[PDB]
């Protein structure tokens, strides 16, 4: 799935937003870098723990 | 006082299994068990029931035994887990 | 819904008042429901699976959805979690695997077959009770063939309805 | 392997608080969108700064 | 002395009846407490709004998911407790009323409340003597001497306005009388009321009046009323409407039908003739 | 210090009362971190008169 | 030595009151424990009856459904448009239900407070009598208006300068007929949503249709009225649709009956001519500022329960009073009491009235343009 | 819409829109553009075309 960022917290997980507006503390698959992530970007999310999958 | 009944076959199978419970032991006469019920109108309904042990000698047909403590205990059980039900009678397997 | 739904004072009371009912027979597993979805294994089930296989030998689950049909569906579903400690050896040997292949017939429930990680369904036949089958048939048929079999043996407006 | 250890992590949906209650937490929360709920904290909180 | 010993053994029979009371009280009570353990420990409670109360002792719930439910069985409350439009703590699973909530407010209204208590004693104010007279004689005497006016026999007044040059100090009287008096004091800014959506100012002003009214010694402070006070206009092709909607909310929930007695108003503008009469 | 840039044309939005929310979140960024700078620039668009 | 009866009765009465109260607690918890297991139902409305067994219902929360009755639901009751109950799981129909109330109506139905009747207001005896003649007579005796054979007027418009007591006249009616005053403040209607206000208008008109003697009252119309736009702000679209809700269903095709609409405004020049025509609002009823005898009347109405002495030249106070309000002379009496508590006189001296009159003179040197005649 | 035989697209009154299949019980002329149609709960497939109502 695909979501959108709001803020970035250093503890391997950050806050995202869904399409309709649900928001979760979900972690990053760390082979694609988090320095790619900026507030105001479109990301890749999971369904099972909704974890941040990668860079879109 | 009773218009008619609406009796499901499940309680009949609940008679059948206790009939199986007594066909393997010394069977003197028959089965006497509890009949629960769901009495709403003057019509009647039964969803479930359970049994109670019973023996009867035949000298003055007055020696016959239930366990009202056990009866009210398992009634309290099935009344707690289902507040719809209540006792409505009994049953016996010998057709006469 | 938890393993703590097994109240041990209720266990003592229930099972002993079944002991003084017809027989003190032995528990063979456990049951539950999932009326909200298509009947697959919740997290509570694997949380209590080790408790039940500490209580029982097989400790077979029972999975059901109560909104399905009126005469047809066989909604019940049963399992056996095989341990992760036997990850070295092969998974589900099943010495013959021919009646297990004759269980394997639909490859049912694609999310449980996603959950084929240490799970498999089991054979459940609906066996005969000679003490009960013919008399259930008696109940069924001879109570539905006119009830008393003497009653209707409507008729004058279905003329117009049928025409 | 950290990620397979983070499947035992938690989803942690974020919310907003209307108000507390007296002598007991009994927290009243709308998520942002869904509804409003009476919830209770997990015991791992700072029971003051909520 | 035979009847005395008969009553002495009857005292033991009444102690056996007290033991029967102890049994049928403690046992039944703890069993029903165990059922209330099963039903009431389900701590996530969906809250909602009571639409109506039918009697065929039947309550209809509109969830905060904007959806509805009928139920014929009320639950663990009393029918006196339930007025139309109540927050009721309802279980997700059972859909049964379990609590009764106390507050229906915005947290923004909660942020308007004054707890900080600054310090401006009247010796910090110089040369504003008649204005301090007017303000104290208009507010503190309907606050401490209601019996004075009520033996005179009119009413307390309605509203005190501040206007004039922008540098005279209007914030100072607010800060000073909030510093000295100890009523439930409440502030309000002008543009904080008008919101992006249509109709939120009505909600905000109405909930503000409610929250101030439930803490009856209530002094409402208003800042830059001329932000929302406007001589309205009939025209075409253009017009900003919702400002007058929030202003008419303020006025009608302020004065007219459904009067109130416990509100005290302090407003401050920098200009004058922008306002409606 | 925590220097903050503010264009005077930032308050030029589409929706009513949004600049109020802008002033809100400006000063709420100002209050948390202490000893900060906020720079306004071209305050004509913020408004000349009444 | 026969006090054992008192001791036995003491222990037995203690145990008996304890058993009564404790079994009463256990019985309350018994009934509240019996009532635990029940499950709520779904609120829906009947679109139409499909067949003898099939029923087309649409609940408010979403989609449409087709189910049937249980056994004894008495299908002739189900007129198309009744509000019924549905199971959560099985989703069939359970019980026909009475109609909704929408307690936004209730917060402007029950919340009429007490008031004094129409003798309290005064100096405007034209409008009092005239509103009585146009409202109370075609609802008490319609045959006076049927023997003539002329349709009664429906809507009445109060207008004029601010502070002429346009509110309190309707409030006096709300202390005269006391029947079904649905006093809508007409500013707390719109909240944020799409068609919620239209549904509230439908609800009010249904409720007024049913409880046959209803009085519709919508104060401060101009917020929700407007006139029209060249399509500027987007919320004004739903404003105009919310107004066209009223524009249709006040007239429609199904004509209202006994639905008397009392209207008040601050400036009637800004209304829509869609609302300004007769038929909806029949007779424009104008209130203006009191004259000399009228100022005398309001002044002596307010000067009744005021502790003073027999010195009051009312002609002096009304003489300095020039073009004032319902509340102006109320403010005169209020500030007269204020100046009485100034210097602690414990009666109201007559010079306090002149001081309050000059305070009113200080007040109304900041207000003007008090003449908004519509159309 | 109708893709072909035994496959169509319907938009249910949940607002969403579904790739579904049709039954051979439905006479294929009653699709014309737009009919009130009947569906299933679990599988959510077309069951029946309704007479003009709604
Ligand atoms: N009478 C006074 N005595 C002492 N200090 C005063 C007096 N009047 C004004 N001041 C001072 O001047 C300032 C005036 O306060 P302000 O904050 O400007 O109030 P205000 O903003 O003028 O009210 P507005 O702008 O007309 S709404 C205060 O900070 C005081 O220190
Ligand atoms: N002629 C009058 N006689 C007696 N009391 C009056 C009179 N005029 C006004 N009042 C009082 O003053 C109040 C003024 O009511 P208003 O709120 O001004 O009516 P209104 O229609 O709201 O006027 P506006 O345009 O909103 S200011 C009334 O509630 C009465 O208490
Ligand atoms: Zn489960």
């Amino acid at each position: 799935s695909v979501g959108t960022l709001e803020e970035i917290i250093d503890d391997n997980h950050a806050i995202v937003s869904t399409s309709v507006g649900s928001e979760h503390y979900v972690s990053i698959l760390s082979f694609v870098d988090k320095d790619l992530l900026e507030p105001g970007c479109s990301v890749l999310l999971n369904h099972k723990v909704h974890a941040v999958i990668g860079v879109l | 006082a009773v218009q008619k009944v609406v009796v499901h076959p499940l309680v009949l199978l609940s008679v059948v299994d206790h009939f199986n419970r007594i066909g393997k032991v010394g069977n003197q006469k028959r089965v006497v068990g509890v009949l629960l019920g769901s009495w709403q109108k003057k019509v009647l309904d039964v969803s479930n029931s359970f049994a109670v042990p019973f023996d009867e000698d035949d000298k003055d047909d007055s020696v016959w035994f239930l366990d009202h403590d056990y009866l009210e205990n398992m009634y309290g059980m099935f009344k707690k887990v289902n507040a719809r039900e209540r006792i409505v009678g009994w049953y016996h397997t010998g057709p006469k | 819904v938890s393993v703590e739904a097994v109240d041990p004072v209720f266990q003592a009371k229930m099972l002993d008042m079944l002991k003084q009912t017809g027989r003190p027979e032995m528990v063979v597993g456990w049951y539950h429901s999932h009326p909200g979805f298509g009947c697959w294994l919740s997290g509570v089930d694997i949380n209590t699976q080790q408790s039940f296989e500490a209580l029982s030998e097989r400790a077979v689950a029972v999975v059901v959805d109560p909104i399905q049909s009126v005469k047809g569906k066989v909604v019940i579903d049963a399992f056996r979690l095989i341990n992760a400690n036997m990850m070295v050896l092969g998974h589900e040997p099943r010495q013959t695997t021919s009646n297990l292949g004759h269980l394997n017939k639909p490859s049912i429930q694609a999310l449980i077959h996603g959950l084929n990680r240490h799970y498999y369904s089991i054979t459940i036949n609906y066996r005969k009770n000679e003490l009960e089958q013919k008399m259930l048939l008696n109940l069924h048929k001879k109570s539905w063939m006119e009830g008393l079999t003497l009653q209707d043996y409507v008729v004058k407006e279905m003329l117009e309805l049928a025409k | 392997q950290t990620l397979q250890s983070e499947q035992p992590l938690q989803v942690a949906r974020c919310t907003k608080i209307i108000n507390a209650d007296s002598e007991d937490p009994k927290y009243i929360i709308n998520v942002k969108q869904f509804a409003k709920f009476v919830v209770d904290l997990s015991d791992q909180v700072a029971p003051t700064d909520i | 002395r035979t009847r005395l010993l008969d009553s002495e053994i009857k005292i033991m029979k009444s102690e056996v009846l007290r033991v029967t009371h102890e049994l049928q009280a403690m046992k039944d009570k703890i069993k029903e407490n165990s059922e209330k353990i099963k039903v009431n420990k389900t701590l996530p409670y969906l809250v909602s709004n009571v639409i109506e109360l039918l009697d065929v002792k039947c309550a209809v719930i509109k969830t905060s998911t904007r959806q509805t439910y009928f139920l014929p069985v009320i639950g663990l409350v009393d029918a006196e407790k339930l007025k139309p439009g109540d927050l009721v703590g309802v279980n997700k699973d059972s859909y049964l009323i379990l609590e009764t909530l106390p507050t229906e407010y915005d947290s923004r209204v909660k942020a308007m409340e004054v707890d900080e208590r600054p310090t401006e004693q009247y010796s910090d104010i110089g040369g504003l003597d008649k204005q301090i007279q007017e303000l104290v004689e208009a507010i503190v005497l309907p606050m401490n001497h209601k019996e004075k006016f009520e033996n005179l026999g009119i009413q307390p007044p309605k509203g005190v306005l501040m206007y004039g040059p922008p540098g005279t100090g209007k914030t100072l009287l607010a800060r000073a009388c909030a510093a000295q008096t100890k009523a439930t004091f409440l502030k309000l800014a002008g543009p904080q009321l008008v919101q992006m959506f249509i109709g939120d100012g009505a909600k905000l002003v109405r909930d503000a009046f409610a929250l101030a009214k439930e803490k009856a010694p209530s002094i409402i402070f208003i800042d830059e009323l001329d932000a929302i006070g406007t001589k309205r206009f009939d025209s075409e092709k253009a017009g900003d409407r919702e400002v007058q909607r929030t202003m008419l909310e303020l006025l009608n929930q302020l004065d007219g039908f459904q009067p109130n007695t416990q509100v005290k108003v302090i407003a401050a503008t920098n200009r004058v003739d922008i306002l409606d009469p | 210090a925590c220097f903050i840039r503010v264009i005077g044309s930032e308050l030029v939005q589409k929706y009513v009362g949004e600049g109020a929310r802008m002033v809100r979140e400006l000063f709420e960024m100002a209050r948390t971190k202490k000893a900060c700078l906020i720079f306004f620039d071209e305050i004509d668009a913020i408004g000349g008169a009444r | 030595k026969l006090l054992e009866h008192k001791e036995i009765d003491g222990r037995l009465k203690e145990l008996r009151e304890q058993l009564k109260e404790l079994t009463k607690q256990y019985e309350k918890s018994e009934n509240d424990l019996k009532a635990l297991q029940s499950v709520g139902q779904i609120v829906g409305e009947v679109l139409k009856q499909l067949t003898e067994e099939k029923f087309i219902v649409k609940a408010t929360n979403g989609p449409r459904y087709v189910v049937g009755c249980r056994r004894q639901l008495d299908k002739s009751k189900l007129k198309p448009g009744t509000r019924v109950a549905l199971d959560m799981t099985t989703l069939t129909i359970m019980r026909y239900l009475p109609r909704e109330v929408d307690p936004l109506v209730y917060n402007m139905s029950h919340e009429d407070p007490g008031n004094v009747s129409y003798s309290e207001i005064g100096g405007l005896s034209e409008q009092i009598r005239e509103l009585r003649e146009v409202i109370e007579l075609p609802l008490t005796n319609p045959e006076l208006f049927q023997r003539v054979g002329i349709i009664p007027p429906k809507g009445c418009l109060l207008y004029g300068p601010p502070g002429t007591g346009k509110t309190l006249l309707a409030r006096a009616v709300a202390s005269q007929l006391d029947c079904n005053f649905l006093k809508v403040v007409s500013s707390s209607i719109v909240d944020k949503y799409i068609g919620e206000s239209a549904r509230l208008i439908r609800e009010m008109f249904n409720y007024a249709r049913d409880h046959q003697p209803c009085i519709i009252f919508m104060d401060e119309i101009d917020a929700i009225g407007g006139r029209r736009f060249s399509e500027g702000t987007s919320a004004d679209r739903e404003i105009q649709r919310t107004l066209m809700e009223l524009l249709n269903q006040m007239d429609g095709f199904d004509t209202l009956h006994r639905v008397k609409m009392i209207m008040a405004t601050n400036r009637p020049d800004t209304l829509d001519p869609a609302l300004l025509r007769p038929g909806r609002l029949d007779r424009k009823i104008h209130i203006d500022l009191p004259n000399e005898q009228a100022r005398l009347d309001i002044l002596k109405i307010h000067a009744g329960p005021i502790t003073k002495h027999g010195e009051i030249d009312y002609e002096a106070i009304v003489k300095l009073s020039d073009g004032f309000n319902g509340a102006d002379l109320r403010n005169v009496c209020t500030e007269a009491g204020m100046f009485a508590i100034r210097a602690d006189h414990d009666f109201v001296v007559q010079e306090d009235f002149m001081k309050a009159v000059r305070k009113v003179a200080d007040s109304k040197k900041l207000e003007s343009k008090l003449d908004y005649k519509p159309v | 819409e109708a893709v072909d035989q035994n496959t169509a697209i319907v938009g249910s009154t949940t607002g969403s829109n579904y790739y579904v299949r049709i039954l051979s019980t439905i006479d294929r002329e009653l699709l014309k553009p737009n009919a009130s149609v009947a569906l299933h709960k679990h599988s959510n497939a077309l069951v029946d075309v309704l007479p003009p109502e709604a």
